[PDB]
C-alpha cells in the first residue's frame, strides 16, 4: 500500500506497528542511554 | 564499479573515434579475469587511415602500475611488433597518474618513438560516454583549411586562440592532437548557443 | 633638435651591470661633502649634475629648472666590489653550478636540456654538486654555504676548510663563465653572472632623493673612502680584522639602501626606508602615485538633497564656482561671449581669475589687465564656473560604472550654502545618502575633457545599469508614496479628486511646459490619474503590471479597490491602478521609466522622473503624509491575538521539549539528536502567516503611514512591521539559534544550565513597540552587532575581491572584430557571445516556446494562401522553438535550479516596434493581397538572412561576402524573435512600405545596441560582479557556517575565484538524478538511494579499538572473557576457521550500538564490507544478539601477507587503512538529502510542461566519478558545485559553464547581466586550465606583463624575476601604460585620428 | 495539526444575501468585497473555526 | 630611547611560477629601435569594421576638432556658434569634419601596420543633439 506517511487509512499502519513495536521500543531504549 | 563502466564504455569510445574493432569482444567475467591475471587488458582497433590503435586497460592493483620496469618492458615489447600503431592509450587509476616513476618511463618511451603517440589516461575518462554528457558542449575537430581561412579572415594566429588541452575528455574522445583546432558549439544564455574555436595544445602528460 | 612625438610600446627589464652604470652616469661621486655653502658640492652626492631639487640652482646636465628636470644618475666607483642585493639568490644559484677554479659548469648541461629556460638554473642548483670533480681542471667543488648572520655573505666549505667568498673572489669566479654556459642554463646573454658583482654602483638621481635616504648614501661614500683603492683579494688571503669589518659594513649599507625592511622569498640569510620599500602596499609608490594620483582643480563637500534640481544637475556653491575655473581659449567666435567674464574679473560673478596671453606665452593676472579693453585671438581666459557647465560628480568608494557621472552645474548663489546639492533620485548612481556622505566634484577645464564629459560620461548614459541591464533611477521614498497617494482611486475623504486650481498647482515645479486647463471650470474635479496622464502623454508608453500595493498576503484583510490593483497605461494615459515601486520605483525593471528610456532615450526618462517626482511631491504638499506612534500600536484585542499566536508557537516548542524529555525524538539518518532538535525548534518558532491578521485589524491601511510606506515599497518590509508591532521572534545567527557560550550549557547568566525554553536560546516574544527585556535586548544586541560586523568587513572583503578581479580582467578589451582579447590573445570570440552592450537590452517573451504542436499551428501557421512558402515559414518557426527548447533544457540539466524561461534579453523589442507602427498607421485591416503578403514574407526572410551583417558593415552586406559561423550564431536569438513577431499571421495589416520601415528600425536598434570598439569590458564585468559581493556579505549572518556547508562571508566566492582545489572547498554540493524517469516520483525510493549513497566508514561505528600482539588457532587480560563469543563464532562459522598464516598482530574494536541503530548499520554489512574488501585479514564478531549492556566486539586478526620499516608501525598503518574503509556509501559524501526538483519536459503533444514532482539527491560533498559509478543515478546529469571536479572529469568548457553557474548562484537574484559572468568564466578558462583571479592566475595568463603583475602585488619579486629573465613587457591594457606615465589605448583613444589631407586641401 | 487556510467572511449588512463566504487566500480578491468582513479562520483539515 | 615611528617590515611570500654561442653581436644585443612599419591600408571594399562611428570614436573626433578650433578657427560651418564644442559637433553632424578615423586592425611581425581608414563624413553618427 502507501503506509509510509499516510497513517489515516488505518489497519495497515496498525499491523506494522503492532508487529514491530518491541523492536522500536528496545532501539529507543538503547539510543537514549 | 569502475571496471564494469570501463568495459561497457571503452568500446563506444572506440566507435565514436570511428575505429573498426579487431579480434573479438569478451564477456565481463572473462574481462576481469584477464585484468586480474595478466594485470591488464589490451584492445586493438583500426582507424580509417589503416593505422592501428591499441588500448591498454591496466588494473588498479596490477604489477604493471607498481613497478616501472614492468611497464617499460611492456611498452618496449608492444612497440616492437609490426603494426602502424597510430596511438597507444593506457588507462590507469587516478593515483597512477601521480606516481612520477611510471610517468618517467612513459616520457622516455614517447621520446624513443616520436612518430608513435602514447597517452596515459585515468579511469574516469572512459567510465562514461563523454560526448553524451549534458554539461559537455559539442566539440568537433575542424580541418586545417577551415581553421586557416577563419584565422585569415580574423587576422589571427593559431597562438592567439583560446587553448584546450589534448587530454581534455571531449578532445580525447575526438582524437584531437596538439596543434589542431576544435570547434565548440556552446550553449549560451545571452545568444541561445554560440560557436568558439579553440587551439589544441600539449596534453597534460 | 625637435624631439619628435613618441609613445612607449614595450619595456625591457635587465640586470644593470657596472658597465651600464658607467655608460649612464653623468658624474662620478668622489667626496663626502654635501653642500658648498648655498650650492651643492661638486663631486658629492648632492652634485647638481645629478639633477636639481631646489629652486636655488639649475641642473647643469640638462640646464632645466626643478620642475623640468627628471634627474640623472651618477657613479660611485667602489674600491671593493659589492654583490647586487636584489640578486643574491641568483649569485647563490650560479655559485653552486659552475667550477670556482676555471668557471666551467660542474653540472651536466645535457641533463637539463629538456626543461624550460626559466627552470634550468634552478634545477641545476637544486642538485648537491658538493664534492663533484671538475672535468677540466680536476678541482673539487666546495659546499656553498650562505651565512646566517646576514643576507649577502657566502662561505666556501671544502671538507671543513672554511674561507669567505668575497665579492672580488665571486667576480673572479663569475668572470670565467662562458656565454655558452649561460645560454645552456636557460639564462639570457644579458643575464651573465658577471653583472651580479658591482665595482661601480649607481647613486640615484636627486629627483628620487629630495632634501632620509641620503644619510645611507653619505655613509656608504664615507665608508668607501676608507677601503684602499688597490685592495686585491684572492681566494684564501686572510684579510686581518678591519678591512673585513669595513667590507661587511659597506655591503650591509648597500643592502639596506636597496632592500631594507623588505624580505621577499628569494632572500637567503638571516638577522631610512629603502628604494624597494617605497614600492609595495597601498601607501607605496605604485598604488599611491601611479595607479592613483592627487590632482588639482577639484572640490569636496557634504551632499544634501534638493528636489528642485534635475537628475542630471548638481547644486554648486558659488564660493566653489569662483575657485574652480574653466579654460576658454579666446577666438573670433567666442570673444563677444567671453568679454563679460573678462570685464567682471575677480570683483563680480561670473568673472575670471587668470588670462594666458599668447603673445607673451604666459599667464596674466586679471587685476593687471585693466588696460587691455578687450581680449586677443588665441588668448586663454580662466573664467568662473557658471550654471550649465558640466562637472564630474564622484562618491567614494567608486565601485560602479556610474560612481563617476557628469552633471550640469547649477550655481547656488546663496553664500551660506556649502554643500553639493543633488536630486534624491540621482543618489542611486552613487549609492549615496544624505547622512554625512561627501562627494568629489571637479569641473573639466580643457576642451577635450569638456567634450567627453558632455558626450560620454553624462549620467543619462548611466540611467540603465551596466550590471543588471535595467534602470537605475526612479521614484524614491516620498516620491513613491506620493505617486501612490496621487494615483489612488479613493482617499479617506472620498474620491481622490482636486479642483482646477490644485490640478494646476501640481505642475508648478515640473519645469516642463504646463498642460492646458482652459477646458476645465474652476469647480471641475480632476482625479490624480488625469494629471498623471497629462504628464505622461508627452512620452506615450504601454504599461500593464500589478502594483506593489496589491499583495496577496494583505488580501484576506483590508478591502482592495479593484481600480487600484491593476495598473494600466495605454499610450501615456493612466487608466487604472496606482503608481508605486513596481511602476515608478528606482531599479524597477519593466517600469514606466525603463519603457520611456527604451522608446525615447534616457534623457527623456530622467526628465520624466523629475516631472513625476514634482507631481507626487506637490500632491503630498496638500494631502500630507506622516507616521505616528499610534501607527505602530496594536489594539488590545489584536495584542491578545498576537499573544495567543506566540503562545501557540511556544506550546509547539514545549511539545518538542516534552518529546525530548521522554526520549521520543528520533533523528533521521544523517543528523544527530541535537541537530534534529535544533531544526525542529527552528521550524516550530517561525511566525505563521496569520500574524498579519492582528496587525491589519489594528491598522487603517488607507490612513496608516507606516503601512503605506511598507506596502507601496517606499521603505520597509513586512518583517519590519511584524517586529515593530507583533514580535521579533527567534533570533537566528548563521541559520542556528543562540549558542550556549556563557558556560557549559548556558546561553546567559539569566537562564539556567540546559534550559529547554525557547526564550533562553534567542526567541524574542516581545515587539519593539512593547519593549524588550534585558535578555531579549542582549540577544537583539548580538544580532545587531553581527549586522554591524558584517557591514564593516563587507567593505574590506569587497575591496580585496574587487581589486583582484579588476587586475585579472582589466586587460580584456573589445577589439574591432568585437572580440575580447588580452593584447592579441583571444578571450571571447564575441563579447557576451552576442556583441551587445549591457545598457541596450530589453527582456522580451518568446511566444512560441511553451506552445504545443497544435497551438503553434493554430497561432502561427498562416492559411490564407496555398503556397509552400508559408509551410516553410512555419517549419522554420517550429525548428526555432525546438532548438530553443533543446538548448535551454540542456542548460537545465547541468544546473541546480536554473529553470527554462520564456523571456530573453534582446537588443530589439520587435513587437513594440510593430505596435508603434500600427498605432501610427493611417489605415487598418488592409484588404487581402497575395502579392503584398508574399513580398513581406520575402523581405522578412532576406532580412533574417542578412541580419549577421550588422556585426560587420553595409559594405560586406552589399558584397554578400561569407559570414563567419560565430556571427551567424550571434544573430540566432534576434532571428528567432523577428520570425516570431514578424510572422505572416501577425503582419496582415502591415503594408510593404511599413514592413520596410519596421525592418529599418530593427536594423537601427540592433546597430545601436552593439558594444563599442575599445570598451574595457573586463573592468565592467569586474565592477558588475564585485558590486553584489558586498550585499552577499550583508547576508553573511543568514548563511550557514557549520562544516561541510560553510557559506558565510566570502568563502564560496574566494573558492570560485581562487580556483581552489576540491579538498579546499567548504560548501561542496552535488545533485544526482535517478537513472529511471518513471520512478523519480517516488519520494521513498529517493530517500532510500540518498541514505544508501551516504558515506559510512568503519571509524564512524567504532567506540574504541585495541591492537594486540596475540595470534589465534595469547590474550590481553582485560578481554579474557572474549573467548566465549570467540568460540561461539568458531562454532557458528564452520567455513571461517582461522587460516594457517595467522600472525601476532590483531585489532579488537568495540562497535558503537547507538550509531549502528541510528545509521541502520547491521553487523553483517560490516562483516561483508570488510571480508570481501580485505585480502590479508581474518575477522571475527560477537553474537549480534547483544542488548544494552553487552557490546558487539570485532576482532580483526592480521596475516603476515600484510607484513610481507618497523613491524609495529606498519601494523598501525594497516589499522588506519582498515578503519578508513568504506562500509557504506560513496567517498566524499558526508550527507545526502532528498530535494524536490522543478524541471521541464516536452510531452507527446509538443508542449513544455513544468514538473514539480521530481525527486533528486542533493549530497554534501562532491564525487563525480563515484556518483557516476553507481547505477541508481543518471550519469549524464550529475551537477556538482565543485569547479575543479567538473574540470577534471568533464573538461574546460564544462568548467567554464560551472564557473558561470557558481558565480550566478553567489550573486543571487539581484545578480549582474550574464555577459559579465561570461567575461569572468572566459578569462579564467582561456588557457585550457581553470586559472584563478589571484597572482598565480595573472602569472599564468599574462607572464610578460611585468608592470601589471607589479601593480597587483609583490612588486619586488616580479621586478627581480623580470630583471633576471630579461623580460620584455609590451605596453597594453591599463596597468602597464599607467605605470609608464602614459594613457591606456582604449575608449576614446582606442582608435586614432588622422587629418583628411585631401578634404582639407580641397575645402581649406 | 491545524491549517488555517480558509477565511470566513461575515456580511456587514443583513441585506447581503449570501451572508457567508469561505475562500482561500488567493480567492479573496475575486470573491470578497467591502460588504463582507473577516469573521474567523477555518481549518482546512478539521473544518473547525 | 623609545622610538614610535616604526616602518613595518614588509614580506612577500607567494613565489612566482612563470612557465657556437658567442659573447654578443651588434644585432641580438641591441636594436631596441624596432623596425619601421609600412601602412597597409585595407581597400574600402575589403573593410570589415562598422560603417557607424562608435560613441568613443565620435567623441574623440569632436574633442580633437574642438581642440583644433581652439587654436585655429577657420571653419567651414554656415551657422555661427560661440563655442568650439558646438562647432565641432555641428561639423560632425553636417559631415564637414576634416578628420579621418584609422582603425589599426593588426600589426604584422614582418613590419606592416594593417589599418582601415574610415571617413566620418560617410559614417553613421550616434551622438545626440
Ligand atoms: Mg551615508
Ligand atoms: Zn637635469
Ligand atoms: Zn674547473
Amino acid at each position: 500500500l502507501f503506509t509510509y506517511i499516510i497513517y489515516d487509512h488505518l489497519s495497515q499502519p496498525e499491523l506494522v506497528h503492532d508487529y514491530y513495536n518491541n523492536y522500536k521500543d528496545q532501539y529507543d531504549k538503547e539510543k537514549m542511554s | 564499479m569502475a571496471m564494469q563502466k570501463l568495459f561497457t564504455y571503452i568500446y563506444e569510445f572506440i566507435e565514436y573515434r570511428k575505429m573498426v574493432l579487431l579480434e573479438e569482444k569478451v564477456p565481463y567475467d572473462k574481462f576481469v579475469q584477464m585484468v586480474l591475471n595478466t594485470g591488464f587488458f589490451r584492445i586493438n582497433a583500426e582507424t580509417l587511415n589503416h593505422g592501428i590503435v591499441s588500448v591498454f586497460i591496466f588494473g588498479a592493483n596490477g604489477k604493471y602500475v607498481h613497478h616501472g620496469g614492468d611497464m617499460r618492458t611492456l611498452l618496449t615489447n608492444t612497440l616492437n611488433e609490426k603494426k602502424h600503431y597510430e596511438e597507444l592509450i593506457l588507462i590507469v587509476d587516478k593515483p597512477v597518474l601521480s606516481k612520477k616513476n611510471i610517468l618517467d618511463i612513459i616520457v622516455e618511451q614517447r621520446a624513443a618513438n616520436p612518430t608513435i603517440v602514447i597517452n596515459i589516461y585515468p579511469y574516469h575518462l572512459f567510465c562514461i560516454n563523454i560526448p553524451k554528457v549534458s554539461a559537455i558542449p559539442k566539440h568537433k575537430l575542424i580541418t586545417q583549411e577551415e581553421a586557416q581561412e577563419f584565422l585569415g579572415r580574423e587576422y589571427l594566429q593559431p597562438q592567439d586562440l583560446m587553448q584546450i588541452s589534448a587530454s581534455d575528455p571531449p578532445v580525447v574522445w575526438l582524437g584531437g592532437r596538439p596543434g589542431d583546432f576544435v570547434q565548440i558549439e556552446r550553449p549560451s544564455e545571452t545568444a541561445m548557443h554560440a560557436v568558439v574555436i579553440r587551439f589544441i595544445t600539449k596534453s597534460k602528460i | 633638435m625637435e624631439a619628435g612625438y613618441a609613445e612607449i610600446a614595450a619595456v625591457q627589464f635587465n640586470i644593470a651591470g657596472d658597465n651600464d652604470h658607467k655608460r649612464q652616469g653623468v658624474m662620478e661621486v668622489t667626496i663626502s661633502n654635501l653642500f658648498e655653502g648655498t650650492l651643492p658640492a661638486e663631486g658629492g652626492i648632492y652634485d647638481a649634475r645629478m639633477g636639481t631639487t631646489d629652486h636655488h640652482y639649475k641642473c647643469i646636465t640638462c640646464s632645466h629648472q626643478r620642475k623640468q628636470c627628471m634627474g640623472h644618475p651618477g657613479i660611485l666607483q667602489m674600491h671593493a666590489p659589492v654583490l647586487q642585493p636584489l640578486f643574491i639568490a641568483e649569485i647563490r644559484r650560479w655559485l653552486r653550478v659552475i667550477c670556482l677554479n676555471c668557471g666551467a659548469p660542474i653540472v651536466d648541461l645535457k641533463r637539463y636540456e629538456h626543461l624550460i629556460r626559466p627552470k634550468r638554473l634552478i634545477e641545476a642548483a637544486s642538485s648537491q654538486t658538493e664534492g663533484k670533480q671538475c672535468y677540466v681542471c680536476k678541482a673539487v667543488h666546495p659546499k656553498i654555504v650562505k651565512d646566517s648572520e646576514d643576507y649577502f655573505t657566502f662561505w666556501a666549505d671544502q671538507q671543513g676548510k672554511i674561507d669567505k667568498l668575497y665579492p672580488q673572489i665571486i667576480r673572479e669566479i663569475f668572470s670565467r663563465v662562458t656565454y655558452d654556459t649561460v645560454v645552456k642554463l636557460g639564462r639570457s646573454k644579458n643575464s651573465h653572472p658577471e653583472k651580479l658583482v658591482l665595482k661601480a654602483i649607481q647613486i640615484p638621481p636627486i629627483s628620487i632623493r629630495p632634501g632620509d635616504i641620503n644619510n645611507v648614501i653619505q655613509y656608504l661614500v664615507r665608508k668607501n673612502l676608507l677601503i684602499p683603492k688597490d685592495l686585491q683579494i684572492v681566494r684564501g688571503q686572510k684579510i686581518p680584522l678591519n678591512i673585513d669589518r669595513n667590507l661587511q659594513t659597506i655591503q650591509q649599507l648597500y643592502y639596506n639602501f636597496l632592500l631594507d625592511s623588505v624580505s621577499t622569498t628569494a632572500t637567503q640569510g638571516g638577522t631610512a626606508p629603502s628604494i624597494m620599500r617605497r614600492l609595495p602596499r597601498k601607501e607605496g609608490r605604485i598604488r599611491k602615485s601611479l595607479l592613483g594620483s592627487q590632482v588639482w582643480s577639484i572640490s569636496r563637500s557634504t551632499i544634501c538633497g534638493n528636489s528642485d534640481l534635475h537628475l542630471d544637475e548638481v547644486g554648486y556653491p558659488i564660493s566653489f564656482a569662483r575657485t574652480l575655473q574653466v579654460a576658454e581659449t579666446v577666438q573670433h567666435y567666442n570673444i563677444n561671449r567671453l568679454m563679460p567674464y573678462f570685464l567682471n574679473g575677480k570683483r563680480q560673478y561670473p568673472g575670471c581669475s587668470r588670462v594666458y596671453k599668447q603673445i607673451t606665452q604666459s599667464v596674466h593676472d586679471i587685476e593687471g589687465l585693466k588696460q587691455d579693453f578687450r581680449l586677443e585671438v588665441g588668448d586663454i581666459l580662466y573664467r568662473d564656473v557658471v550654471t550649465g557647465d558640466v562637472a564630474f560628480f564622484n562618491r567614494q568608494p567608486s565601485l560602479e560604472r556610474s560612481s563617476i557621472g557628469v552633471h550640469r552645474i547649477v550655481v547656488l548663489e546663496n553664500p551660506k550654502i556649502s554643500t553639493f546639492q543633488m536630486n534624491v533620485s540621482a543618489c542611486a548612481w552613487y549609492n549615496a545618502d544624505f547622512d554625512g556622505d561627501q562627494m568629489n566634484l571637479w569641473v573639466p577645464w580643457s576642451v577635450m575633457s569638456r567634450v567627453e564629459a558632455e558626450l560620454l560620461c553624462s549620467v543619462r548614459n548611466w540611467f540603465i545599469s551596466t550590471k543588471s541591464s535595467g534602470p537605475v533611477n526612479g521614484q524614491v521614498q516620498d516620491s513613491t508614496v506620493g505617486s501612490f497617494l496621487l494615483t489612488r482611486t479613493n482617499t479617506p475623504m472620498g474620491k481622490n479628486v482636486m479642483n482646477k486650481l490644485h490640478a494646476m498647482g501640481l505642475f508648478q515645479t515640473t519645469q516642463t511646459d504646463p498642460p492646458c486647463f482652459a477646458n476645465y471650470s474652476p469647480t471641475d474635479l480632476l482625479d490624480g490619474k488625469s494629471v498623471v496622464s497629462m504628464l505622461l502623454r508627452q512620452t506615450p508608453i504601454n504599461y500593464q503590471r500589478a502594483p506593489t500595493w496589491y499583495s496577496e498576503v494583505y488580501a484576506p484583510y483590508m478591502h482592495y479597490n479593484k481600480q487600484d490593483i491593476s495598473t494600466q497605461i495605454r499610450n501615456g494615459e493612466l487608466i487604472e491602478g496606482v503608481l508605486d515601486k513596481k511602476a515608478v520605483g528606482a531599479g524597477s525593471s519593466g517600469g514606466i521609466y525603463h519603457l520611456i528610456s527604451r522608446r525615447y532615450g534616457p534623457q527623456q526618462a530622467l526628465k520624466m522622473i523629475f516631472a513625476t517626482q514634482q507631481l507626487a511631491l506637490n500632491y503630498v504638499r496638500n494631502a500630507g503624509f506622516t507616521v505616528s506612534t499610534a501607527d505602530m500600536l496594536l489594539t488590545p484585542e489584536a495584542h491578545q491575538e498576537v499573544q495567543e499566536i506566540i503562545n501557540e508557537l511556544l506550546l509547539e516548542s514545549e511539545e518538542i521539549n516534552n518529546r525530548l524529555l521522554h526520549g521520543d525524538i528520533m533523528p533521521p539518518i544523517g543528523l544527530t539528536t541535537h541537530d534534529f532538535y535544533e531544526k525542529l525548534q527552528l521550524n516550530a518558532l517561525k511566525f505563521p502567516d496569520r500574524i498579519l491578521k492582528p496587525i491589519m485589524n489594528s491598522i487603517n491601511p488607507e490612513t496608516n503611514g507606516l503601512f503605506q510606506m511598507v506596502a507601496t515599497g517606499a521603505k520597509g518590509s513586512n518583517p519590519n512591521m511584524i517586529h515593530i508591532m507583533a514580535g521579533i521572534g527567534q533570533i537566528e545567527i548563521n541559520t542556528q539559534r543562540i549558542q550556549p557560550q556563557f558556560s557549559f550549557g548556558r546561553t546567559l547568566v539569566y537562564y539556567p544550565r540546559f534550559a529547554l525554553e525557547a526564550q533562553a536560546y534567542g526567541f524574542i516574544c516581545n515587539s519593539y513597540i512593547a519593549g524588550l527585556t534585558s535578555p531579549e535586548f542582549i540577544f537583539g544586541e548580538m544580532n545587531g552587532r553581527f549586522d554591524l560586523i558584517n557591514k564593516a568587513l563587507s567593505t574590506s572583503s569587497t575591496g580585496y575581491a574587487n581589486r583582484k578581479a579588476i587586475f585579472g580582467l582589466q586587460s580584456c578589451i573589445v577589439d574591432y572584430y568585437r572580440r575580447v582579447s588580452i593584447d592579441t590573445r583571444l578571450v571571447q570570440q564575441l563579447y557576451g557571445e552576442d556583441g551587445l552592450d549591457a545598457r541596450q537590452l530589453e527582456t522580451v517573451r518568446f511566444e512560441t516556446i511553451m506552445l504545443s504542436d497544435q497551438e503553434l499551428e493554430d497561432k502561427f501557421k498562416y492559411t490564407g494562401i496555398q503556397s509552400p512558402l508559408f509551410e516553410e515559414e512555419f517549419s522554420r518557426l517550429k525548428k526555432d522553438r525546438d532548438k530553443y527548447r533543446q538548448i535551454f533544457l540542456n542548460v537545465e540539466n547541468f544546473n541546480f535550479s536554473q529553470l527554462l524561461t520564456d523571456v530573453r534579453q534582446v537588443p530589439v523589442n520587435v513587437a513594440s516596434i510593430v505596435k508603434n507602427i500600427l498605432l501610427s498607421s493611417t489605415s487598418g485591416v488592409l484588404p487581402f493581397d497575395e502579392k503584398s503578403i508574399l513580398q513581406k514574407y520575402a523581405m522578412v526572410k532576406t532580412f533574417c538572412k542578412n541580419l549577421p551583417y550588422v556585426f560587420i558593415n553595409n559594405i560586406q552586406e552589399r558584397l554578400q561576402t561569407p559570414i563567419p559561423v560565430y556571427l551567424k550564431r550571434a544573430a540566432s536569438l534576434m532571428r528567432m524573435l523577428i520570425r516570431i513577431e514578424l510572422a505572416t499571421v501577425k503582419t496582415l495589416n502591415i503594408t510593404c512600405e511599413q514592413m520596410s520601415a519596421i525592418l529599418d528600425l530593427i536594423r537601427l536598434q540592433y546597430t545601436q545596441s552593439l558594444i563599442n570598439y575599445g570598451e574595457a569590458v573586463g573592468i565592467l564585468a569586474a565592477q558588475s560582479v564585485s558590486e553584489p559581493l558586498t550585499q552577499y556579505m550583508l547576508d553573511s549572518h543568514h548563511r550557514s557556517v557549520a562544516g561541510g556547508t560553510n557559506k558565510s562571508g566570502i568563502v564560496r566566492p574566494q573558492e570560485i575565484f581562487s580556483a581552489k582545489p576540491v579538498e579546499a572547498e567548504q560548501s561542496s554540493e552535488m545533485l544526482l538524478r535517478l537513472k529511471n524517469p518513471e520512478v523519480e516520483t517516488n519520494k521513498t525510493y529517493a530517500q532510500e538511494i540518498a541514505n544508501s549513497i551516504e558515506l559510512i566508514t568503519f571509524e564512524r561505528l567504532i567506540l574504541q579499538w585495541h591492537l594486540l600482539y596475540e595470534t589465534y588457532s595469547v590474550m590481553y587480560p582485560d578481554f579474557a572473557s572474549d573467548v566465549e563469543w570467540m568460540t561461539d563464532f568458531l562454532e557458528n562459522h564452520p567455513l571461517l576457521q582461522p587460516p594457517e598464516d595467522i600472525a601476532n598482530w590483531c585489532i579488537r574494536l568495540e562497535l558503537n550500538k547507538t550509531t549502528m541503530i541510528l545509521k541502520s548499520i547491521s553487523l553483517e554489512s560490516i562483516i561483508n564490507s570488510l571480508r570481501a574488501k580485505h585480502p590479508n585479514t581474518y575477522i571475527m564478531h560477537s553474537v549480534e544478539n547483544t542488548a544494552s549492556g553487552i557490546p558487539i566486539i570485532i576482532r580483526i586478526y592480521l596475516r603476515e601477507s600484510a607484513f610481507r620499516a618497523t613491524d609495529e608501525k606498519i601494523a598501525v598503518n594497516v589499522v588506519d587503512k582498515l578503519l578508513n574503509s568504506t562500509i557504506r556509501g560513496i567517498p566524499g559524501i558526508k550527507n545526502a538529502n532528498v530535494v524536490k526538483l522543478m524541471r521541464h519536459r516536452v510531452d507527446a503533444q509538443g508542449k513544455l510542461v513544468r514538473l514539480d514532482n521530481i525527486y533528486a539527491i542533493k549530497t554534501n560533498g562532491t564525487n563525480i566519478f563515484g556518483a557516476m559509478l553507481d547505477d541508481n543515478i543518471d550519469p549524464y546529469t550529475i551537477v556538482s558545485s565543485s569547479i575543479g571536479d567538473t574540470m577534471e572529469l568533464y573538461g574546460i568548457e564544462a568548467a567554464r559553464q560551472k564557473i558561470i553557474s557558481e558565480i550566478r548562484t553567489v550573486m543571487g537574484d539581484k545578480g549582474p547581466n550574464h555577459r559579465h559572468l561570461l567575461m569572468y568564466a572566459d578569462l579564467m578558462t582561456r588557457t585550457g586550465q581553470v586559472t584563478s583571479l589571484e597572482k598565480a592566475g595573472l602569472n599564468a595568463r599574462e607572464p610578460s606583463n611585468v608592470l601589471l603583475r607589479m601593480a597587483l602585488s609583490s612588486p619586488v619579486q616580479v621586478l627581480t624575476d623580470a630583471a633576471v629573465d630579461s623580460a620584455v613587457n609590451p605596453i597594453y591594457g591599463i596597468a602597464a601604460p599607467t605605470l609608464m606615465g602614459s594613457v591606456p589605448r582604449i575608449g576614446t583613444m582606442y582608435s586614432d585620428i588622422i587629418m583628411d589631407e585631401k578634404y582639407i586641401t580641397e575645402n581649406y | 495539526p491545524h491549517k488555517w487556510t480558509i477565511y470566513v467572511y461575515k456580511a456587514v449588512d443583513s441585506s447581503q444575501k449570501p451572508a457567508e463566504i469561505e475562500v482561500t487566500r488567493k480567492d479573496v480578491i475575486k470573491k470578497i468585497d467591502n460588504h463582507y468582513a473577516l469573521a474567523d479562520l477555518r481549518c482546512s483539515v478539521c473544518h473547525v473555526l | 630611547l623609545i622610538m614610535d615611528d616604526l616602518v613595518e617590515e614588509y614580506v612577500e611570500t607567494e613565489e612566482e611560477n612563470l612557465v657556437e654561442i658567442v659573447e654578443s653581436p651588434s644585432i641580438c644585443e641591441g636594436f631596441v629601435q624596432a623596425s619601421s612599419q609600412t601602412l597597409v591600408i585595407i581597400p574600402d571594399n575589403e573593410r570589415i569594421t562598422s560603417n557607424v562611428l562608435t560613441t568613443f570614436e565620435a567623441t574623440r573626433l569632436v574633442a580633437v576638432r574642438a581642440q583644433q578650433l581652439a587654436i585655429n578657427g577657420s571653419t567651414m560651418l554656415k551657422k555661427k556658434y560661440s563655442s568650439p564644442i558646438d562647432i565641432a559637433k555641428q561639423e560632425l553632424f553636417n559631415r564637414k569634419i576634416p578628420l579621418l578615423v584609422m582603425r589599426c586592425i593588426k600589426v604584422t611581425p614582418e613590419g606592416q601596420k594593417i589599418v582601415e581608414i574610415w571617413n566620418p563624413r560617410e559614417m553613421g553618427i550616434p551622438l545626440l543633439d
